[PDB]
DNA sequence: CTTCCCACCTGCGCCACGCGAGG
DNA sequence: CCTCGCGTGGCGCAGGTGGGAAG
DNA sequence: TTCTTCCCACCTGCGCCA
DNA sequence: TGGCGCAGGTGGGAAGAA
DNA sequence: GGCGCAGGTGGGAAGA
DNA sequence: TCTTCCCACCTGCGCC
DNA sequence: CTTCCCACCTGCGCC
DNA sequence: GGCGCAGGTGGGAAG
């Protein structure tokens, strides 16, 4: 079982605003060791103390077991910039009828349109089947409380829905091991020269979404997230596809011109995903779930390159299969970070 | 703040703002880049004669080019005669190694409705400079975060075009000023440690004072702010924000600015420390108490004589009382507080341990770090890496081969040279020929090395003995023999040590 | 109240005396009459407290010149405003500005050297005057007179990388070129070479009162350089053996086959020139001294002359002509990558290749394979050729990934050659006319012609950095990115 | 464990020209095994027949054996630098008494005012001895041959004279020494990257004897050589002696003010001398031969401190006693040897 | 009783901006 | 209403002084 | 006018280790 | 047994095509 | 006329 | 057996 | 007449 | 007995 030889991120946590805040929060508790403890709401505390007996409702809705400096570190940033109050607040009971809150986290999308969402971004959402819930009759103030935090079961086969502590237990193991595999923070949990250099840049140039963060990111991940190696084993085993057959995978709809289709591109792409996880052993795969839909063979990759301007964004043709763009590349190499 | 240094940092932050929205206001057509991103700074306290209102870092998609745009804003108050002294000092930043040069006129004059047209009217016949760029404002509401948001448009677009090292205006001392008391290892620490704090997560409410320094402080200056007053600060930057919440917070402390005791009737000192650790490390430093002619024993003693009451106790003791002749005038708060952050932010600024708009660098993180892991900044490893930063930094190893030069120079034509007679024939190294010794070298660094600066003499019967502060500290870290002085070589440096701390590589 | 009167007077009194500074040397006249006045109120917004006007000795000569005086007062602030003052005066329709200034301010040692300094190095105008004075006497009537000096007078296409060779421009070329470089600058008082009897005779038939070296080497001057390319061309290529221009063995006679000692980039064997085809210069001259129609020594004059071309087909070259050729080709080449200064010295980045063909196996070694490909790419801007053509070739390529294929067997397309000869046909056009990136002339109506990109690509695949197969069906020419990418941090 | 700590040169023999040119035979001969022999004399060879009745002729003149890179670099560069054709000529004169040649080998002297020479120069040396002998009868033109490579017995005082190839031998053990212990050459024999630097700028700014190469040699000696060692334990015993007396060692002078006379000079060094190697153990010291010259106590070491200007011209001061300059020693301690 | 050091105290130079007198 | 003339805010950095402590 | 299909911001939960 | 380090799903916008 | 760099042609090699 | 294609050896061309 | 330096000389231990 | 590395000695320059 190899591990994965690049940065594991992922599209909604792994993002550039959340290392920035993480990375501050880090940095303000360093000086502050003697930080008291962050806050809940006395409904809350109730349903955790309905829940789990004899548990530090603080420690039970992070999802935490220790008290050391990155816990304290990721239980600053949960319940303050992600899990604010008023992302905390199930319902809104007016006139009668409950609703979802349309509360927004304080961490941006990357994107700049808005600030993320959390538990109530969409239909069949938590706070939406709860307030549905509510509404219908079929549970309490109480149970719903407890569901926000415990999550509600599967009805009929579909999927479980994840509660409070679920969705921070997810966030919290996907954020620091993107954060130490960037060697950003230390094994103990305090920044490092390139943590404190990220810092410097997001606060001096406006925010996580500046080009000098973004620039600094996506050199990070081209050297130290060792996207660069990623990019060489696809480029260095699609010429070999290619070269030995042009018109790999023609899939030859037109009468006399054949057109690369996406049903192709997802053939290229198995076959790339099968040999970085069977003959190169560098991949790391699991096995699946028998479920209506299956994510892409390199989702969140393909998609990092794709935004950062490393990959074309047709992210097709007929005789190169994905098309690297390497004058970027090249360019995000000699940042000397 | 002042009216006119609080208007410069909004017009800095709108034109920068300006600046990326638009990244062919400061490029070409032809090499227009994708995207850039602006921030506004300030000039370096130790660099040129010319000073400009601000400066906007530029950083495009290289990562790499970052530039520098110095500003010059512009106020209506001073009629219209300001358009060409704005040219001159736009021309004389452009000469100060700048890529660019912003005026920020106003955009109405009583004169003529037109200053900027005729500003490029002139730039763009005569001055044939094409870094200089023009903007005209409307007149800011004062009433908002952003009182420039919207109201500043480029008249006239730059072109870009370092080496600012000479400014040729008199001597300048060559290595960093530190001060003996003021000027310490912990006081850097507490002050990068309180700018480490507001950086993430700034605008922290406000620091607080008493109800009696508040009255105090409207009695004896009318229309201002306390926190501004009582810290001597006229400006809204984030140094000074880090100063005002520095000074109120360690230093002077409420316990500390706490005058007078009303024990049994009869007026007192509290005897209270300030949160600053000595160099000694034996005690918390004193501020304004501790001997018989300080500041709150003076107050005290007045107050128990009846020569003044409560009111003018609490002026006098953010005012400071003033000297009928005989001796020298007592400082009160503010003046303390200007001298105490006028020293600390020199010498951290001089260090490279704060960036040009206030920020700690890798370096001063680095210190924070040793600090807080080791134990304070009275640990060991501190007090190296305080030693080398003062070595290679400041230019102590500069003072160091300067004073060795001269001195071998002159004990090579003549040993002996300032010995006098001693119990018999044998010549003794005394203190007089110390002192004659080092007031030679001084003149020699002075008048003929142009090296140090020096301005006068206060006329008191206490002298500031030459290397005061640079000798005590070479002393303290071990680069120059405890024994002060020998009747060989003069000065016993310890070269050592010196090559020692000479290579850390921080 | 009234002080800058005794100023411009003073100034009045000196342009007068001397023109130098008011007049050009060009033109400078021999009388100019100077007086002192006051701008009318409707002069300009600035007051122009007072200027001198100057005429020529012509009756139609007229200028003005409005002075600016800052008092010590003012302080070292007033230097700004003076500048500027000077600008609003040309602007206002003056012909020139003087700013009168003191000597030396308090805090201030020099500032009509500062003044002078932002005038010459930022604003670029000649029509403003500094003029530093010397403390006033008050109690004299005219207290300026002498105290003010005069500071600062007034005035009243190309292929974009490194060229190459496919012959002339080897590894060993470029090493023993600089080896006798940096020899002959160790030793400048070398002895010049030698000639042989029969050659120096010829070159003298030829061409009277020539240096026989001089010419043999297609050189005429004496500096550092070309000593260099005169040692090089008669040690290394035009050796003694290799001047040899037959052999007469049985009374027949045949071209000796002689090599150089410059050995060839395969690596195979020695190098040679004149001979080794069925036309050579050595190899024609033999023939026509068998058949008998010249002599011996018109064979030497042809071997050192050329041969003309008898209609019909290219004038074939002697000693004399490939000299130029093979000089003025390793001699921009080099210059280009910078391994040699403009005087002919060796940098630190030739004598870095000369370390390595040295210490390491020779110029045919991986090392210095290295140090020459990452060379060409960094300093020899042959990344930018390569970036210029992916970019071209993906832009062509990405509307229609079938641009230039052909229909095939079965009809499945096929990239042929024709498709590659006009797709690169296509990128030329496209970097000489559009780019201009490439200066290109044509001519040589010819029964044969030369590939396009023809040594660019020939070295590009040599080095490795595009693919032995030529061309493909979908990116065009098959770039090698990963060992560019390695190439492009050698750091040499 | 007594042996010296820092680098093992000589006046004469450890020479910057002596080192570069060393070092070019040896990038020279790297480049081309095969290189023929060097030719000795015709009677040269005879005489080592008359001397030994087996040895090879050029195995025997130079003190060599074996064979190996080193010793064939060696050969080379005696037989073309200093044992040059024309040095090898014992007396060329002929005419009604045999002289000295005056022959001058090809490597430079420090001073640059001739080239260095050996065998002649003073009345007694070598090659006078033997026209003296020649001259009066004393032996035969066979027989001055054979001592010009043998060596003459004592025939006086106390001591005896050296040939060629003793000479030789004391001259290759010094190099090889000092070029070892140098680290600029390799075990094998073959040049290190110092060794390739130093013959760069040798080769490039105009001979050993320019300011860059002389540059060079003092940063490598200082850094390199343990030189820097030896400065800080004389610099360091000197304060250490001096701080209880900073008139110590001195004697009454003309009006009875203290003088650092030749004798207390000589007599501190002598107590540097013997803490360095009593105390310390850093020294290796021999018996002194019983001659009525001795050399000095720091003889090599401080002359070359004194030219590469670590030291002062003056060699000795009142209070100090060796006069250190630490300015350059400082400047040279940073340099990229 | 005198002098040195170190933690405390103390303010001099000078630029840039602003208000006003004279024209 | 323009131009300097003069005042001063503020800023940076350089110059005193009381008490222990040795002699 | 309506059915697919791919993509990001927003969701789950294997799988091994103590 | 549970916590730890990652891996593997869905839901609406935009599009393209029938 | 000299100098920057462009433009050819034999002849293996590799097949139609 | 004839066609191109690449490399190493070979040729001049616009321009103060 | 005496002393010191620095190019030229000369063996000393020990595996 | 060969190697790694210590020890003398003449002639100019200065006192
Ligand atoms: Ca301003
Ligand atoms: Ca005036």
């Amino acid at each position: 079982g190899p591990k994965t030889q690049w940065v594991h991120m992922r599209e909604g946590s792994t993002t550039r605003d959340a290392f920035f805040r993480f990375l501050q929060v880090a940095k303000r508790l360093s000086a502050d060791p003697t930080a008291p403890r962050p806050t809940l709401r006395s409904e809350l505390v109730a349903a955790i103390g309905r829940l789990a007996p004899g548990r530090d409702p603080i420690e039970y809705i992070t999802n935490t077991a220790d008290n050391k400096f990155l816990t304290k570190v990721w239980q600053f940033f949960w319940l303050e910039w992600l899990a604010t109050p008023a992302v905390l607040t199930p319902w809104k009971l007016e006139a009668g009828v409950y609703s979802a809150p349309g509360a927004r986290t304080r961490i941006l999308r990357e994107d700049g349109t808005d600030f993320s969402q959390l538990w109530e971004g969409r239909v069949n959402s938590l706070k939406e089947t709860i307030a549905g819930m509510l509404n219908r009759g079929e549970i309490s103030e109480a149970q719903g409380w407890e569901a926000f935090v415990g999550g509600i079961s599967a009805t009929g086969g579909g999927q479980d829905k994840q509660g409070v502590r679920a969705r921070a237990h997810s966030y919290r193991e996907d954020i620091d091991s993107a954060l130490a595999q960037l060697r950003w923070i230390e094994d103990d949990g305090l920044p490092t020269d390139q943590g404190y250099r990220f810092m410097t840049i997001c606060e001096r140039y406006g925010g996580a979404n500046s080009r000098a963060a973004i620039d600094y990111m996506g050199a990070t991940l081209i050297q130290t997230g060792r996207y660069a190696s990623f990019l060489h084993y696809i480029n260095r085993l699609s010429e070999r596809k290619f070269a030995e057959n042009p018109l790999a995978y023609t899939k030859p709809g037109p009468g006399g011109m054949p057109v690369f289709t996406e049903e192709s591109y997802w053939e290229y792409l198995q076959d790339l995903e099968t040999k970085l996880t069977d003959e190169l052993r560098v991949m790391r795969k699991v096995s699946g779930r028998a479920r209506p839909r299956v994510r892409t063979t390199f989702q969140v990759e393909l998609t990092l390159l794709r935004n950062y301007g490393f990959v074309s964004s047709t992210r097709h043709r007929l005789g190169v299969g994905i098309p690297i763009d390497w004058e970027q590349v090249v360019q995000a190499l000699n940042v000397d970070l | 703040p002042y009216d006119h240094n609080a208007e410069a940092d909004f017009a800095a932050s709108e034109v920068a703002r300006m600046l990326v929205a638009d990244p062919g206001l400061c490029y070409d057509a032809a090499s227009l880049p994708a995207s850039i991103s602006a921030s506004a700074s300030y000039e370096p306290s130790a660099a040129g004669w010319p000073k400009a209102d601000g400066l906007v870092s530029v950083l495009e998609g290289g990562t790499s080019t970052q530039r520098a745009i110095a500003l010059e804003y512009k106020r209506p108050q001073e009629g219209i005669h300001g358009l060409l002294t704005a040219i001159g000092q736009a021309h004389g930043y452009l000469h100060k190694g700048y890529s660019g040069a912003a005026i920020v006129i106003p955009g109405r004059y009583s004169s003529h409705p037109t200053p900027a047209e005729y500003v490029r009217d002139v730039l763009n016949a005569i001055s044939g400079s094409r870094a200089i760029a023009v903007f005209s404002y409307s007149p800011p509401d004062t009433t908002s975060p952003t009182p420039f948001a919207g109201r500043i448009q480029c008249v006239r677009p730059l072109v870009f075009d370092v080496h600012l090292r000479p400014a040729n205006q008199g001597p300048k001392t060559q290595w960093v000023h530190m001060r003996e008391g003021s000027t310490t290892r912990d006081a850097f620490f507490r002050f990068l440690q309180v700018a480490k704090r507001l950086s993430a997560d700034p605008t922290a409410p406000r620091p607080t004072l008493r109800s009696e320094l508040v009255a105090a402080i409207g009695r004896l200056a009318p229309g201002r702010d306390p926190i501004e007053y009582i810290t001597n600060t006229a400006d809204n930057k984030f140094l000074t924000k880090v100063w005002q919440f520095f000074w109120l917070e360690w230093l002077a402390t409420p316990a500390v600015l706490t005058p007078w005791k009303l024990e049994a009737g009869v007026y007192s000192a509290p005897g209270a420390r300030t949160r600053i650790l000595r160099e000694d490390g034996t005690d918390f430093s004193q501020l304004w108490e501790g001997r018989v002619n300080s500041l709150k024993e003076t107050i005290a003693g007045m107050l128990n004589r009846g020569e003044i009451s409560e009111a003018q106790g609490w002026e006098a003791f953010v005012g400071g009382i003033s000297a009928t002749g005989g001796g020298q005038d007592k400082q009160g708060v503010r003046a303390r507080a200007h001298s105490y952050r006028e020293d600390i932010d020199s010498a951290l600024a001089q260090l490279r341990w704060i960036e040009d708009d206030g920020l700690p660098t890798d370096q001063g993180y680095r210190f924070m770090t040793i600090c807080e892991r080791y134990g304070g900044a009275n640990s060991r490893a501190a007090i190296d890496y305080m030693g080398a930063t003062l070595i290679q930094t400041g230019r102590y190893a500069s003072f160091l081969h300067y004073i060795n030069r001269l001195s071998e120079r002159k004990f090579a034509e003549n040993p002996l040279a300032y010995t006098k007679p001693g119990p018999g024939g044998m010549p003794v190294f005394t203190e007089e020929s110390y002192w004659e010794y080092l007031q030679d070298l001084e003149t020699k660094l002075t008048d003929e090395l142009r090296v140090m600066r020096k301005v006068s003499g206060r006329a008191r019967p206490r002298v500031r003995t030459t290397f005061q502060v640079e000798l005590t500290l070479l002393r303290n870290y071990g680069f120059v023999s405890s024994t002060r002085h020998r009747l060989g070589v003069g000065i016993p440096i310890d070269w050592e040590q010196v090559v020692q701390a000479l290579n850390v590589d921080l």
